RNA sequence: UAGCUAGUAGGUGGGGUAACGGCUCACCUAGGCGACGAUCCCUAGCUGGUCUGAGAGGAUGACCAGCCACACUGGAACUGA
RNA sequence: CCCGCAGAAGAAGCACCGGCUAACUCCGUGCCAGCAGCCGCGGUAAUACGGAGGGUGCAAGCGUUAAUCGGAAUUACUGGGCGUAAAGCGCACGCAGGCGGUUUGUUAAGUCAGAUGUGAAAUCCCCGGGCUCAACCUGGGAACUGCAUCUGAUACUGGCAAG
């Protein structure tokens, strides 16, 4: 705080580390789906949520979570996977992109089709 | 880059008339102008800062028949431009050459005059301008060409604008069917129910 | 230990204007003493008046107008842990150019407006409001 | 040698010349020493469109600078119509 | 008039040669305040006149070894 | 001519033997849009109840302000317990670049042309004392010279 | 990461360079750098600028222009202004 | 670029609608299926899930993800703090360093003033001009807060001399 102090030892700025580090600063990245599972929410929720760990091209295991109603996955199927956290499971950072290489776009959605890989209906 | 929806539709929702339809006929006649547009309508929902500033703004933009980035554009040269910021982007939105050829006469709504002018019937000082966007300046004549000069819808047009309040800030002359745009209005020649005050605070938020 | 004369100096005049104290001494000097003459001649004290030969004491007659204190606030700018000279173009408004900034340069002491008109800057002792 | 040459600069099909004293080396952009003019080919009636500083052009040629085809007819241009 | 410094005599015992401090009163780029900063110089000196702690005005010129491109010009406040 | 308004309502609660009892508070602020702003908070079981009682507080113990031209005097830095404030005078056509209450607080006050920033706390309640705190206290050249025992002229 | 450096620091004299110079060599002196961070480690082409911000700052250095370095990897010179 | 031909003809999607945040209803499911930026929603009357109708916002784009600054006075020079919220070394001594009562003289290092040189062009900004308008191009200015040198001022700070 004196002005003596702060030549001496500088102000530090506060280093603001990523929450979705494996992305490693890119906007997708392409993985095999190691393992594919359902698992339990936080305390305010009850489901068997659907994820995926998998491993990325760049070498990390993430664990990813897999939205919409039903999807076409099993092991050693090739997906991309974007930012965002399912705030309700503990350590999932990424979601499945839906409507990308081996995973297969929502079945009969209307709504939000953009968000889920889904072509415009006729 | 056009709206081609219901235009009662946008007038019910602002709450004005928008002057989208020639007004041969009365907006009540025309719809429900009191209720606003949808199955809710017949509810007044107690407004938020942000909602009357969006509605002000929105009903500008719909009133011209501008969409965002242009208007936005419009707000940013406003600001910029010296003096009052909403004043600014009133003349600059007023200057607008579909907006003129509407104030003269050559078609009932702007949306017909902006069809005109996109269909090259209108030249600025003798040269056939195109873009409806076009800033007309002082002391520019503006005119049907004599092709369009037949039109039956451009004289019907005429007839309504006589009907209509003249603008101070242009000259026409019906016959030959030329205005001499001789200057920028002033926010005391501009309609009183625009509070660009809002859209300026909306814009700086 | 005592490290800031003009600023003790403030602080006196301060705290006096708080406690309504009439006339508020200090040891004298000669910065000290134009600074006073300063803020006399801009009408924030009434007086001030030096008082002794070998350790000569200042006293300012302390200056209130409808109960309360004319001088509102008064703050050190320059100090000596961080001093602070400024440029003719530099030069600070206080409260809007209401109240004066007392600025040394190197025609003497003078507040920030005469500084100005002579065309020269330099230590912004304080400001004065 | 230092030459003086148009350097081309606008947009696409609209040409616009800066007249510089230039290191023949430099690339016709690149750095040059000094900017002695400008040269508007598609430039409509009553616009100037060529203007030479005609002073420091005599400079440089007396310093013994080599001058582009297209700037030393630029050059007789001015003089005809001053 | 040409260009010179001044400064203290850091040290003088390479032969021919002194070290010359050029501690100039800089102001902190961010800060404010005004900090003592310092620029060691080794400067050549003919007959080794110059002691340490003296004060001495140098020039530039043209290198004259791996780290000497400075001489001296004039020495002042030269005591002991 | 007395100009009006709420700036925030609040429900708040007590604790009894039975449960919770909630009433409403509500925080509004009146003025006369040539220097005079007074602020007042009221609370009652109900919401127009509670503003009622607001602007009754509010419309007593009013302020008079020293404005220049439809603007501040100079700037000036007011405080209210967490709620730290800085407000500033600009050039006319500068509108009100003020916060919320404080936007509310200075618009039904009168003045025209301002910038504020609200720092610390952002506590409505509080932020409304702070920058009436403020503008009170700011004073004109007027007052200035009449202190100094000197002309406005001499002081400019 | 607290000590580092023997052509190392300076001198004299030869040689060398288009040119000053431990650039190089022989001898002499024992210096020189370092808490105003030497040395060591990690990262990085630099700038005009760009984005953001009321500003002070923060981040950044694609495009365009100035400077630098490299040309499969490691050395070397020749020709030549 | 202009002229002519035919005929509304060949040309609208994307997100969202619990609060923040502009925009609400019905049905289906029933802590499931699912949603989610935060707070949260769903356990059989869900404006929060999914469909539909209606609406809101952008529009040849619209969302999502990543990334930077902003808000964030949340590293606080401008512009924070430390009794109890995070924060006073357990206490002292003391080298480097930071700071220094009062008077006169001197110097002119900091400081201040003026000039000169430079601070490439582009960029940013201002007034113009050219593409039908805009983007874009462009003329002239302003700016480039800097750095260097010379000549001054000497109140303050530093140095030196005496008190
Ligand atoms: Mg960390
Ligand atoms: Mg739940
Ligand atoms: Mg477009
Ligand atoms: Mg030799
Ligand atoms: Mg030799
Ligand atoms: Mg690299
Ligand atoms: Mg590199
Ligand atoms: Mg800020
Ligand atoms: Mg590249
Ligand atoms: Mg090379
Ligand atoms: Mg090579
Ligand atoms: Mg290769
Ligand atoms: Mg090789
Ligand atoms: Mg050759
Ligand atoms: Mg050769
Ligand atoms: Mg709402
Ligand atoms: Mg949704
Ligand atoms: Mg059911
Ligand atoms: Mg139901
Ligand atoms: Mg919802
Ligand atoms: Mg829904
Ligand atoms: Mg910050
Ligand atoms: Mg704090
Ligand atoms: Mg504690
Ligand atoms: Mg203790
Ligand atoms: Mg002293
Ligand atoms: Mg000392
Ligand atoms: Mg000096
Ligand atoms: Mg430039
Ligand atoms: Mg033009
Ligand atoms: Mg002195
Ligand atoms: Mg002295």
């Amino acid at each position: 705080a004196t002005v003596n102090q702060l030549v001496r030892k500088p102000r530090a700025r506060k280093v603001a580390k990523s929450n979705v580090p494996a992305l490693e600063a890119c906007p997708q990245k392409r993985g095999v789906c190691t393992r594919v599972y359902t698992t339990t929410p936080k305390k305010p929720n009850s489901a068997l949520r659907k994820v995926c760990r998998v491993r990325l091209t760049n070498g990390f295991e993430v664990t990813s979570y897999i939205g919409g109603e039903g999807h076409n996955l099993q092991e050693h199927s090739v997906i991309l996977i974007r930012g965002g956290r399912v705030k309700d499971l503990p350590g999932v950072r990424y979601h499945t992109v839906r409507g990308a290489l081996d995973c297969s776009g929502v079945k009969d959605r209307k709504q939000a089709r953009s968000k889920y890989g889904v072509k415009r209906p006729k | 880059a056009r709206y081609l929806g219901p235009k009662l539709k946008l007038s019910r929702r602002e709450g004005t008339d928008l002057f989208l339809k020639s007004g041969v006929r009365a907006i009540d006649t025309k719809c429900k102008i009191e209720q606003a547009p949808g199955q809710h309508g017949a509810r007044k929902p107690r407004l938020s800062d942000y909602g009357v500033q969006l509605r002000e703004k929105q009903k500008v933009r719909r009133i011209y028949g501008v969409l965002e980035r242009q208007f936005r554009n419009y707000y940013k040269e406003a600001a910029r431009l010296k003096g009052n910021t909403g004043e600014n982007l009133l003349a600059l939105l007023e200057g607008r050459l579909d907006n003129v050829v509407y104030r003269m006469g050559f078609g009932a709504t702007r949306a017909e005059a902006r069809q005109l002018v996109s269909h090259k019937a209108i030249m600025v000082n003798g040269r056939v301008v195109n873009i409806a966007s076009y800033q007309v300046s002082p002391n520019d004549v503006v005119s049907i060409r004599e092709k369009a000069k037949k039109q039956s819808r451009v004289k019907a047009a005429l007839e309504l604008a006589e009907q209509r309040e003249k603008p101070t800030w242009l000259e026409v002359d019906a016959g030959k069917m030329e205005g001499t745009f001789k200057r920028k209005p002033e926010r005391s020649d501009l309609s009183a129910d625009i509070n660009e005050h809002l859209i300026v605070e909306l814009y700086s938020k | 230990s005592m490290q800031d004369p003009i600023a003790d100096m403030l602080t006196r005049i301060r705290n006096g204007q708080a406690a309504n104290k009439a006339a508020v001494t200090m040891p004298s000097s000669k910065l000290k003493v134009a600074i006073a003459n300063v803020l006399k001649e801009e009408g924030f004290i009434e007086d001030f008046k030096v008082e002794g030969d070998t350790k000569p004491e200042l006293e300012l007659t302390l200056k209130y107008f409808q109960g309360k204190a004319v001088v509102e606030s008064i703050q050190r700018v320059s100090r000596p842990g961080l001093r602070i000279y400024k440029r003719k173009d530099e030069l600070p408004k206080v409260m809007a150019g209401l109240g004066i900034a007392v600025v040394s340069t190197s025609k003497g002491v003078m507040t920030d407006r005469a500084a100005r008109q002579a065309g020269l800057g330099g230590e912004i002792i304080c400001y004065v409001a | 040698m230092v030459t003086i040459r148009l350097a081309r600069h606008g947009a696409k099909k609209r040409p616009f010349y800066q007249v510089v004293v230039a290191d023949s080396r430099n690339a016709r952009n690149g750095r040059f020493i000094e900017r002695v003019g400008f040269f508007n080919p598609i430039a409509s009636e009553k616009e100037e469109g060529t203007r030479l500083d005609l002073d420091r052009i005599a400079h440089w040629v007396g310093q013994g600078a080599t001058i582009s085809d297209r700037v030393a007819a630029l050059i007789k241009e001015v003089n005809k119509a001053a | 008039k040409i260009r010179t410094l001044q400064g203290r005599v850091v040290s003088d015992k390479m032969e021919k040669s002194i070290v010359v401090a050029i501690e100039r009163f800089v102001k902190h780029p961010i800060y404010g305040k005004f900090i003592k900063r310092t620029t060691k110089l080794h400067v050549h000196d003919e007959n080794n006149e110059c002691g340490i702690g003296d004060v001495v005005e140098i020039r530039e010129c043209r290198p004259l070894s791996k780290t000497k491109s400075w001489t001296l010009v004039r020495v002042v406040e030269k005591a002991v | 001519e007395l100009q009006e308004k709420l700036i925030a309502v609040n429900r708040v609660s007590k604790t009894v033997k039975g449960g919770r009892i909630f009433s409403f508070t509500a925080l509004t602020v009146v003025g006369d849009g040539n220097g005079r702003v007074g602020f007042g908070y009221g609370k009652a079981r109900e919401v127009p109840a509670a503003i009622q009682k607001a602007m009754e507080k509010a419309r007593r113990n009013m302020i008079n302000v020293a404005l220049n031209n439809g603007t501040l005097q100079h700037p000036v830095k007011g405080v209210h317990t967490g709620s730290r404030v800085f407000m500033q005078p600009a050039s006319e056509g500068t509108g009100i670049i003020a916060g919320g209450a404080m936007r509310a607080v200075l618009e039904v006050a009168g003045v025209h042309n301002v910038l504020a920033k609200a720092y610390g706390s952002t506590n409505p309640i509080n932020v409304v004392r702070a920058t009436i705190d403020g503008l009170e206290n700011m004073n004109s050249p007027a007052m200035v010279a009449a202190k100094r025992g000197k002309s406005v002229e001499e002081i400019l």
